[PDB]
């Protein structure tokens, strides 16, 4: 399939201005920008509750989404938003969570982890695991089924969900039933970049220069490129991880990175389904209701979550 | 007639309540909440000659 027509219109106008000067771009500069994505439809749910989760040394905001017509004990998804470990928050991904809750038939906890460069690696990883542990230990208070709690996220948030599953394996818990990885950044050997990293490096919103900039903001040094908490695909033993669903986009530099993680999980004996959305780019979930292809794809991802936690 | 639901001031694209519009379609910027007049361009619809 060719590019979704609405996405094509955005890209054609985006690519008219020259690429940013990444060697001098600051985070405070990048966040001061107007975001490429407009506010999209918020699907209705039974209840949305925002609150502060108190952890040692820091407080994390959480939004909990309870969908209509589900009865306790609820299945749940702990969700980590994308944004290159530098941007994004509860509101940027609020429409995504609502679709995941409503069509996934699950309570979604969207977690505001700490952002780089103010809080460099591994702050977000510690937040992602500690927030899952905080919620899972309170399953009874939240009326959750402890055997049906998943982790998930998009882009850098999919990275965090994949790494959280690794930390939970190492620490004997909490139990994770499923990982929902939406065009995740799960890493690769920098000496052998998967094809899409170079094939799709320019022209499709997420660019190679942008990826290197996020990484420079997030990491303490490039010696961390192969650290498995940054590149979970390089973790030596992926056996025993929760079953996974991976969504990739055809025109995403990360497309074959997601495929590489599916290969690695499959070779370690983990059940994994991967689906490539042939007409879409990185970040398509944030075009929900605006792009017909993005709408259809996010609803399908949500139904994969529903089936996994049924 | 419609009103600009959202428009990126720096990159010059947006949507009008929905139909796409870029900066070349204007007759330089639109701002959220403005009421405009345009032609349709249904060659994912797009706006043309926006006032």
């Amino acid at each position: 399939m060719p590019l979704d027509p609405v996405i094509q219109q955005v890209l054609d106008q985006l690519n008219r201005m020259p690429a940013p000067d990444y060697k001098h771009l600051s985070a405070q500069q990048f966040r001061s920008q107007q975001s490429l994505f407009p506010p999209v439809k918020k699907e209705p749910v039974a209840e949305v509750r925002e609150f502060d989760m108190d952890l040692p040394g820091r407080t994390l905001k959480v939004r909990m989404y309870r969908p209509e017509g589900v009865e306790p004990p609820y299945p749940a998804l702990v969700y980590y938003h994308g944004g290159g470990w530098v941007v994004g928050d509860l509101e940027t991904h609020d429409p995504v969570c609502r679709v995941l809750a409503k069509d996934g038939r699950a309570v979604v906890f969207s977690v505001d982890y700490r952002l780089a460069p103010e809080h460099k690696f591994p702050a977000a990883v510690e937040d992602a695991y500690d927030a899952l542990q905080w919620i899972a230990e309170r399953a009874a208070d939240f009326h959750l089924d402890p055997a049906r709690i998943a982790v998930g996220g998009d882009s850098a948030g999919g990275n965090l969900a994949a790494v959280t599953s690794i930390l939970a394996k190492e620490r004997g818990g909490p139990a994770i039933a499923f990982q929902l990885l939406i065009y995740p950044s799960t890493g690769y050997d920098p000496a052998h970049p998967p094809a899409s990293i170079e094939e799709n490096a320019e022209g499709y919103l997420l660019t190679g220069g942008m990826m290197l900039w996020f990484r420079d903001q997030y990491l303490n040094s490039l010696e961390e490129l192969t650290h498995p908490w940054f590149s979970p695909v390089l973790y030596p033993d992926l056996s025993g991880l929760p079953p996974a669903y991976i969504a990739t986009a055809q025109y995403d530099p990360l497309r074959d990175v997601g495929k590489l993680y599916a290969e690695a999980l499959n070779k370690a004996g983990v059940k994994v389904e991967i689906e490539n959305f042939e007409d879409l780019i990185h970040g398509f979930a944030q075009f929900y209701s605006l792009s017909p292809g993005a709408t259809k794809a996010l609803v399908r991802i949500a139904e994969k979550l529903r089936d996994a936690l049924a | 007639r419609g009103k600009v639901k959202w428009f990126h001031d720096y990159y010059g694209y947006g949507f009008i309540t929905d139909v796409f519009v870029n900066a070349d379609a204007i007759d330089k910027t639109l701002k959220e909440g403005q009421v405009v007049e345009f032609e349709i361009d249904s060659t994912a619809p797009q706006a043309a000659h926006v006032k």
